[PDB]
């Protein structure tokens, strides 16, 4: 159920102070600085049980794109991308993956499949950052 | 290298094209004209649609430059400050500088 | 055997309120926003028994391309594309994996290979969501 | 920077290639003039031969316009509501909006 | 023996009303709108016995393009390109796959590999089917 | 959008450059002029060399057209029978057919 | 030893009545309408006992360029590429994979890995086949 | 179609640079003159440098053509006869053959 | 922890007396002659235990750029380009892969993944080498 | 090759766009003029951004050149040495060089 | 340790009479028609013992550039690219993976992974050897 | 095919751009004159930066050429020796050679 793993993504990232987008093609914007964007992309799947069941592989990713103080919260060089990207992304990997049950049961495996930092330069720099995360869900 | 100053001085023309500048830095004294062109430069996301960025860049005749074409230096442009992030030669002697904004 | 499965597909995707048309090159409308494709793909295949059979792996895709209102059928924001596709989507799915067993017959396994949301700038927002459904039948 | 009044007013010439539109928004009183321009976009499909969509834009003179050139603003073209969906620079001060119909 | 397993093929699929051309570059006709072509392709191997012997594995790919009424022969909605090309291609599929054992012989396995339906935009509709089928010949 | 009615009319002048045609559907009960303009279309095959098929698209002035541009209408041009297989915009109110032979 | 293995090659390949030029960049004639060129190509590799041996596995590629009569020497219908370029590739392939032990020798295995049969657009027709044979040689 | 008759005369114009041809198909009478173009082609081998081979077409005028504009017809230019393999229209109703040398 | 790794990593390639930027866009200088980066890249993961853990596989990237007599610290012929990367790197692999326990503990192991040399061609010239360096860390 | 020495004169023309260099390689007296073009050059890195190099040749008339047009010579530009790296014949008889610094 | 195997390479490979550059992005020249370069190239890696080791998987590439008589030298027919490149190859060969000690130990396996020769159409022709070496050398 | 004559000794003009050159091969007596064009070839190599070779070529009218346009011919420019390793056409009937140094 994406909607719902999604909802509660939706629910789990919104958390940061910065509104969350996905999927808007026509939007590309550059006034909200901070960034975040949480997809549920692709279900493989296998069966379960003799009489019914059916269960997927799936790959959750999540985006960040940040410039300047965003980086700056706490300790010093964030501005260096690694730096930046990582102390985002790590409170950002155990909101995701949180205690909470709920979040933690449609999800089964949550965990880390990838991770990443990109830049692109722009008067201020933007930097990318992504955090796939492994969820397999049974489907209903 | 005939074009030197008379090159220099027709381009920068104030209020043609060139809008004058001050390098906040102290190394210059004296506002210097120079082209400010920015544009509309679309970054991609490797997942995202991506995001429209903007980048500006001044386009200055260097050898009428006094003090020193330097990276790291501090400039300003209608009165936004902007650190000099890169500059490089397009072999006139008219180099292209670009300035981060901050 | 294609066509019949094609047409148990037919009969099974016609029941949203809109027109499939599958495989029109020249066709490659606007006015029918809410649009549906389904195509039977490939057969790849191996050896049934000694003395004759053959039996083949086949992928069944499921496309479907839509805009505004379609999404906002009940919930709220279904114009998140993830939402919206999903929401579309796992109906499709109960649909083609539905329990009728004429349905389910030809196509044996009906599993989920794959799934996804994509999204393509038009004034009108469309966005394309694909469920590949792995049936394996019996080469007549 | 020359060009400003005269050079908006001369393209926006309506009945020229000027189509007057009006921002529903409020804060926009007064109409404007402002070039609108659509053709057809072809989108494809991964699987599928595409679809034939439509994308309208508008070029306007974006010093010559007051209030706020802004994302999320509310405009009509000919009776149409458009929501201006993106607005980027071309760095003449004519920026060029994307509208979405809605 | 590519040529005699391509005969067997030109004996088996010239039975459609209409010629066979295979790797003709210069043609590339409109006026031939039913149309078919065979190719053996390539042959892998590997070695038989002890003191002498060798086998290939072989694939034939059959093309076919068609247009108009060719699909409609019988059944309703043959235009529809997949119900068309499953038409078309079932039948051929008998034909090659046959029972008569001088077809199957020199052939051995006669599995289909894989199947596909294809669509290119002419005044008339254009669409292109392929059906492999495997052949371990063994090397004369 | 001044050009209009004498844009249409010239370019179709007929004998010069536009082809009379006949909408087959009755909501056009007048002869109309257009454009019509066909030439080899490339179409491959995957394992193939090809086939060389023909496309014929009209250019009419969709702004001269009293009646409704839309697809699934039927037309014919020179006595063969065209349905209206596609219709695109341009953006000058100059939208460009194609037309389906059957 | 490639240049033994070629000059084996050189001497049975050099029998159709035409000449065989390997690796000649700046010459791309269409006089010599049938064409034979012999590669050795790569030899990646193992080592063998203990105390020294080395063994390699080897590709040798030999390509046909032909138009016109050299296709039809005898049966009909060589203009047809498949059984034109079969015609030449069988015979090519016993002349390589003869039974003269000094040939078979060096090249120890002498298995087909591939074949083809390619169309390029000429006045006079042009086709390409590719007879890949597997040698396993010992490093010297 | 305003051209007809005298594009088609204008160009062919003998020792201009129309060569005659005739169509040794008997469909023929009476010599047609057209534009005969031959230019290398390099044609690659996947392993080989390739082969330099060579192709020759007619440039005709079609309206002017009577007989049958079909491929698989017999066509002789100077001397050495040559089957149509095929034919393209570019829409001028002035369509380019590709003719088989043998 | 990709921050206190690259931290670990900052106060160990620092050393060389020359500046290291990482992940800076705008920035492409020649006036940096010698030139390093490290990037702590991606990180793939699997469960720890029973009851939970979680372990990553994460690869660490080390590039250098440089032209002229920081080649040339010692030994002659450093201007070519394979002595003298291999001399500024395997110092750098000592460096990051050197016995000190804390730069070792949160990187388990330490192998080099790969190495590289680069030519690019400016009036100084400037070689480019790769030091991946594969460290598995638990996750936090 | 009439041009010759008219051709290399002209150009070279000092203060116009010849800058005069020297041989240092005693092979050459007397003060030669050539073209002296720089302009920026990026080259990438695989995994970084890049860098901004700089590559600066020298355009010279080759036939009006004595001595020997070879690698490995060397020549100053303005008081700089260079290694002359690469020269390649433009086929004019007007070869460009490739001047390594150092 | 690159340096010193390169090191023995430079040794081993400066025999033929000509020079070796290597990594030398702005030369390209035809002056030098014979031509040799020796690239260390990339070392993967793994653990040895318990306690502390590491090996490398490493590659050793040698490419060869020549033209007219330096094929010629002594056999017909060199000018053919196999066996003129065969001819400079296998002595090459030799060399490299030549009974000495010193050259062995440090390489431990000398296997030839893989072997090539190429063509470029200069007025002299131009042909290239690749001769890929695969040693594995304890990492020190 | 009205250039033939004129078109060929136009070009060929010795001393304007026509370098007179001698086929070696007997079968051609009485020097001809033809377009000598080299410059400079990067050929690549996989792994290596590459090699700057050169290729030079003849451009010659063929019609006005008498004995055999034939590959392995032998020729002479300037007293070098060059094998014609191929030759192709551009249909102008003016053929370009590629001539082998040896």
């Amino acid at each position: 159920m994406s909607e719902a793993i999604i909802a509660a993504a939706r629910g789990r990232l919104i958390s940061p102070p910065f509104s969350d987008a996905t999927g808007d093609v026509y939007r590309t914007p550059e006034a909200a600085l901070p960034a975040i964007i949480v997809e549920l992309d692709y279900t493989d799947a296998e069966r379960i049980s003799m009489g019914g069941g059916f269960i997927a592989s799936a790959e959750l990713r999540v985006e960040i794109l940040a410039k300047r103080d965003d980086w700056s919260l706490l300790t010093p060089t964030p501005a260096n991308t690694a730096e930046g990207m990582a102390r985002l992304a790590a409170l950002v990997r155990t909101a995701i993956l949180a205690p909470p049950s709920d979040l933690s049961g449609l999800a089964w495996s949550i965990a880390p499949a990838g991770y990443e930092f990109e830049t692109e330069r722009g008067e201020t720099p933007l930097a990318r950052a992504t955090q796939s995360f492994a969820l397999q869900i049974l489907q209903p | 290298m005939i074009e030197s100053l008379a090159d220099w001085s027709i381009f920068t023309d104030p209020d043609v094209f060139g809008e004058p500048v001050t390098w906040t830095t102290p190394p210059l004294p004296d506002p210097v004209p120079a082209i400010f062109t920015d544009a509309s430069e679309d970054r991609p996301a490797t997942l995202g649609p991506g995001v429209l960025t903007i980048a500006p860049t001044l386009t200055l005749g260097a050898a009428q430059l006094p003090f020193s074409p330097a990276r790291n230096h501090r400039c300003t442009v209608r009165g936004i400050t902007y650190r000099v992030a890169e500059v490089q030669p397009d072999g006139s002697g008219g180099l292209r500088l670009l300035l981060e904004r901050v």
